[PDB]
RNA sequence: UAUGCCAGCUGGUGGAUUGCUCGGCUCAGGCGCUGAUGAAGGACGUGCCAAGCUGCGAUAAGCUGUGGGGAGCCGCACGGAGGCGAAGAACCACAGAUUUCCGAAUGAGAAUCUCUAACAAUUGCUUCGCGCAAUGAGGAACCCCGAGAACUGAAACAUCUCAGUAUCGGGAGGAACAGAAAACGCAACGUGAUGUCGUUAGUAACCGCGAGUGAACGCGAUACAGCCCAAACCGAAGCCCUCACGGGCAAUGUGGUGUCAGGGCUACCUCUCAUCAGCCGACCGUCUUCACGAAGUCUCUUGGAAUAGAGCGUGAUACAGGGUGACAACCCCGUACUGAAGACCAGUACGCUGUGCGGUAGUGCCAGAGUAGCGGGGGUUGGAUAUCCCUCGCGAAUAACGCAGGCAUCGACUGCGAAGGCUAAACACAACCUGAGACCGAUAGUGAACAAGUAGUGUGAACGAACGCUGCAAAGUACCCUCAGAAGGGAGGCGAAAUAGAGCAUGAAAUCAGUUGGCGAUCGAGCGACAGGGCAUACAAGGUCCCUUGACGAAUGA
RNA sequence: UGUAUGGCAAGUCUAACCGGAGUAUCCGGGGAGGCACAGGGAAACCGACAUGGCCGCAGGGCUUGCCCGAGGGCCGCCGU
């Protein structure tokens, strides 16, 4: 609908399955051209780039997926916690960009790359 | 007087008889009130729950107790007015009419008027509306009924030295007050009316701060949205030809 | 600014003392208390009159004045012009739903009309013969006996 | 106060040609234009074959309306004439705009007032 | 200078204010029954850890299939341990399995348990056996049939009013009810089932003729649709159960004919496309769900962060709305366009099968009784003599007759066939789905944004609150000192900010601690207004002020 | 029932509702019906000054007191 209540409780209130197009993050030019797609669903596999944050400019291996909060965990993109620890900083997938794929699954890089339905 | 009209390329191509309507004499207070009405016409009906307030067995002590003839519930102030948790002395009501009426002689003044405010550059330039020309309103053939992207519309509008205008709408204004969190954040500014005689131009219409119309069925609002009069308008040649007749 | 608007701070509001403005004492009774005693005075007095005929037994005649007819003689083209004759049947509104058409004789007339109608009054009459005219009464008109 | 923008130009316009040039008319129209609508004058045809004359501009302080006959060569100058009015009075006479009037006759001689 | 007064400053207390919205409130569109095949509701269980909510039912936050979906998952709920998922999990749609006890609650009984085969109870059919079936109870309101106040108004009050309202008893449905004239009575050479909406109209009518109450015909609309018996004349030509055999029903009449364009019968003309029964069975539209889906995440500056400013650039049948570390068409979800599915429209329209419409002549063959109608007594209604109904009593005709047309009787005229029955659509409501908003914004708006009908009150019926906000990210404070100490304190670490450190955005007033200025232990009380002195004063946002003299010089005036 | 403003004017307004559409807005249509255009009378029934006289404000005219004088005032007269 067009009220912002409704708006932000249908995202917040998702099923899982719907969660999914809430980690999604843009191409990198390249395979924009190769997929015929503007963006992705953000796998635990794919290599990230920040483009937004205080990390802004890094790159990484996409460590963690968590559809519950819709965010990502990446390679090195972390936080020093006080007993010296070192933890990830989540991340929303649209402040970052796909530069890699992780296509070990068929059924992914066949939706990837049909032409009909995204991925 | 004679009107231009204007092939798809910005470039001259013929005129025509500027119909009797736009010489109208202009007409501001008929037209506000005409706006005022469309606007309070769709208007929602609201107001409080009836026995909001009301859904208490609340009794008074009356005398005796060193306190105030107040009902009480529970040893809590209850239903009456200046009681928190009470009802709402007189509250919005869903019985009142919102509506307003006016006479279809009244209303169709104004449409005229409105037509004829459009046919002022100097009027439609009062009003706010950014152009480089003298004529106005801008006439254009029956072909641009026919155009499909945008583009190609902002093309001809920058040919007719119109497209400042759009410069103008371009920019949103993120309103004060709560009306945000009731899906009202955003506002922009008024820009060009595109009058066409079939359909409205699907091609026009996601311009910033454009308006579609059809001949047959343009408004006051469409002529002088809030009340103001002299809106830079587009004409069909077959549009600016029907609109005659209002 | 509106009076109402203008009433914040006065406290009364223009009741005059707040002992005022309270329940129906204030205004004498509800509705109409008091029609025959405290607030008698420019009120129909009490009491039946007169009596009413059944609604089916009653009829409603069509008038139109002489004047109304002769004002609109040129603009009434759409009706015979002898040497103007006019059936006041075609003239006047309300002739549907009406038992009857009669022509009243308020104003002058200074044509020569023949007038069609299903009744004449008697100054209609001295009027439209008065001015070189004729009054032709219609076979409905054919009662008065 | 007045609200049609029109009504107040005119008034206006009757005033500034009282005060200037020699009418006292327009003074009189203007001060009872600004009277409220409902003391405006609503002449029907009948009161101007009655009270009017040839080479005498007849002067409504108001609208002139359609009933009646009006059979005398007059203009009649008016804040507003009905449909019917102006085409009654065109075909025996002519029907003017008091603005018209105003630029015609700013001394406001030979003319009279009728309601 | 003590006790202390006034104002302020630092820190509290408190939670106002401003900003924010997971909730409300209201409108609109769609849709609409459930239950003995045991519903709705309740109880008690059910998780690795499990109190609450949610789910589920001893297969217990779940089992199976199909389709979708996808690299993650194990509810609210951000822990720990462990586990599941490419044998395609989670999640979603549809379908199915499981589904304790109480509950209409139905074997008997019982405060959710117990005792010894159960449709308890009332009915229909009946193989007379609970063998086959029905009923019961629920549901936001709407709807239909019954019972039916008072406060109140009349400035008292009784008729009248409030009002057939509140409330009670019974009952159906997705809608109800009504409905094919013993009508209307713009009286007509006229209308033509019924609701409903607008109007007729506050009109006619009623009424301590007071206060008040209050239609209809018609008209303009919405939607439209007309039929079935009883009897005549036929007389078993019939119906129900069973696969069949067979059984039951039915001469107290099953079945044919027939139903006011009356019918039947006898004698004819002609024709059917009416009707009724039944088969087939949508388009479109509407509500909802779903698929697809364009174009920047470029430079510089500031910032913790760029969605900011400046510069350059792009799409647009998409510049609705939302999310994202600040104002985003172009970062993400979506949005336009196009497409897909389900539900409703509707088992309707259309088409089809069978049936057969209709007209003449004759025939007093048939056509609904405690009725029509009248009288007594009530109620009710606008119904007045002329409303509708109840009750007591009386009581007819037979179409060649009868009823109605707003007093009665008789005649005329016009209309119409009661005392049998069915009937789609257009209209009410809002539980449920979706959408919307010049509505409220946490003492508001629901009682309820939170544990909400929660906590709690009452023997019970019933009553009933309050509680929203760390941060961009938990980075949710390691180590050390102190201490009886997982307390608290100190130091320290994180962050733009801890004066963001847990009812953790902002942080008013009342008010409290400490402190600054002024006053203060010989002096008097609406706390001040206006004049004038003391003392006090960082900047900014005000820059004037004092004295000599001179000029001007009103009233007044030496 | 007043009042101010605005449209139209011997008329004026549509109601329900219908079509369209940008789909609660809005554009077109819809005059059923209401009020106004005649009154008086319980009723039956009958049915009126588009001006006949005199004052005279505003305004107009003139040769500057004298004319024309809407509205207004006092009468006639007309309908019942
Ligand atoms: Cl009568
Ligand atoms: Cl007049
Ligand atoms: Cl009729
Ligand atoms: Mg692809
Ligand atoms: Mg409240
Ligand atoms: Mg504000
Ligand atoms: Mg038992
Ligand atoms: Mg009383
Ligand atoms: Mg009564
Ligand atoms: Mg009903
Ligand atoms: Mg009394
Ligand atoms: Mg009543
Ligand atoms: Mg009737
Ligand atoms: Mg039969
Ligand atoms: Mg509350
Ligand atoms: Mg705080
Ligand atoms: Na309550
Ligand atoms: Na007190
Ligand atoms: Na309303
Ligand atoms: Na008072
Ligand atoms: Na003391
Ligand atoms: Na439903
Ligand atoms: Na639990
Ligand atoms: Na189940
Ligand atoms: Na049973
Ligand atoms: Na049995
Ligand atoms: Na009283
Ligand atoms: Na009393
Ligand atoms: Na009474
Ligand atoms: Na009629
Ligand atoms: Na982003
Ligand atoms: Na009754
Ligand atoms: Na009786
Ligand atoms: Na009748
Ligand atoms: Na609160
Ligand atoms: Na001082
Ligand atoms: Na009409
Ligand atoms: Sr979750
Ligand atoms: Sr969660
Ligand atoms: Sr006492
Ligand atoms: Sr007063
Ligand atoms: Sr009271
Ligand atoms: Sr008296
Ligand atoms: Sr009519
Ligand atoms: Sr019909
Ligand atoms: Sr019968
Ligand atoms: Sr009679
Ligand atoms: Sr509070
Ligand atoms: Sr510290
Ligand atoms: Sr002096
Ligand atoms: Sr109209
Ligand atoms: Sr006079």
């Amino acid at each position: 609908s067009k009220q912002p209540d409704k708006q932000r409780k249908s995202q917040r209130r998702a099923p899982l399955h719907e969660r999914h197009k809430q980690v999604r993050a843009t191409l990198s030019a390249d395979l924009r051209e190769e997929y015929g797609q503007r963006n992705v669903r953000v796998n635990a596999g794919d290599t990230v780039e920040v483009l937004r944050g205080d990390f802004a400019g890094e790159e990484g291996e996409v460590i963690n997926v968590d559809l519950d909060k819709a965010v990502i965990h990446v390679e090195d993109v972390t936080l020093e916690k006080t007993d010296g620890e070192e933890v990830p900083r989540p991340l929303d997938t649209s402040n970052v960009r796909v530069t890699d794929l992780d296509l070990e699954d068929e059924k992914r890089e066949a939706r990837l790359e049909s032409e009909d339905d995204s991925a | 007087m004679q009107a231009t009209i204007y092939d798809l390329d910005g470039n001259t191509d013929g005129e025509v008889d500027l119909p009797d309507v736009f010489e109208t004499p202009v007409r501001s207070d008929l037209i506000g009130k005409a706006v005022r009405a469309a606007q309070a016409n769709r208007k929602q009906d609201y107001g409080s729950d009836e026995y909001a307030g009301l859904r208490t067995p609340a009794e008074s002590f009356g005398s005796g107790r060193g306190q105030a003839h107040v009902p009480k519930q529970d040893g809590r102030a209850r239903r009456v007015p200046q009681a928190v948790k009470g009802r709402s002395a007189h509250p919005p009501k869903t019985e009142k009419d919102r509506s307003l009426d006016l006479n279809d002689k009244e209303r169709q003044l104004a449409v005229r008027s409105a037509l004829a405010a459009t046919a002022d550059a100097d009027l439609v330039a009062d009003r706010g509306h950014e152009f480089d020309r003298d004529e106005v309103p801008v006439v254009v053939s029956d072909d641009f009924e026919d155009l499909v992207k945008t583009q190609e519309v902002v093309s001809l509008l920058e040919a007719l030295d119109v497209h400042a205008d759009i410069d103008r709408a371009d920019e949103t204004k993120i309103k004060a007050g709560q009306g945000s969190a009731r899906g009202r954040k955003y506002r922009r500014p008024a820009s060009i009316l595109f009058v066409t005689s079939d359909e409205p131009s699907t091609a026009a219409r996601n311009l910033a701060g454009a308006d579609v119309a059809t001949a047959s069925e343009v408004n006051t609002e469409d002529l002088a949205p809030g009340g103001a009069p002299g809106r830079l308008t587009v004409f069909t040649e077959s549009a600016l030809a029907e609109v005659a007749e209002r | 600014t509106s009076k109402k608007k203008r009433q914040r701070g006065s406290r009364t509001h223009g009741g005059g003392s707040h002992k005022n403005r309270r329940g129906a004492g204030h205004r004498g009774g509800r509705g109409d208390a008091g029609r025959d005693k405290h607030e008698f005075h420019n009120h129909e007095p009490l009491g039946k009159s007169g009596f009413k005929r059944p609604q089916k037994v009653q009829e409603e005649a069509a008038t139109i004045d002489v004047r109304e007819i002769d004002e609109n003689v040129t603009l009434l083209a759409a009706d015979d012009v002898a040497e103007f004759r006019v059936d006041v049947r075609d003239v006047v509104e309300e002739a549907d739903d009406a038992d009857y058409v009669k022509v009243l004789g308020a104003g002058q007339v200074r044509h020569e009309l023949t007038l069609i109608a299903d009744d004449f009054s008697e100054g209609a009459r001295e009027k439209v013969e008065g001015a070189g005219g004729s009054v032709e009464l219609t076979d409905l008109g054919e009662e008065r006996q | 106060s007045k609200t049609n923008p029109r009504l107040s130009s005119l008034i206006a316009d009757l005033k500034s040609a009282a005060r200037s040039s020699g009418g006292a008319v327009w003074g009189d129209v203007a001060e009872r234009l600004e009277k409220p609508r409902r003391t405006h004058a609503e002449v029907n045809l009948g009161r101007i074959e009655r009270y009017a004359q040839e080479d005498e501009t007849v002067v409504v302080p108001g609208k002139v309306l359609g009933s009646g006959v009006l059979q005398k060569d007059v203009t009649v100058a008016a804040v507003d004439f009905s449909g019917t009015a102006e085409t009654k009075i065109d075909q025996v006479g002519e029907a003017v705009s008091l603005e018209q009037a105003i630029e015609n006759n700013p001394e406001g001689s030979h003319v009279r007032v009728i309601r």
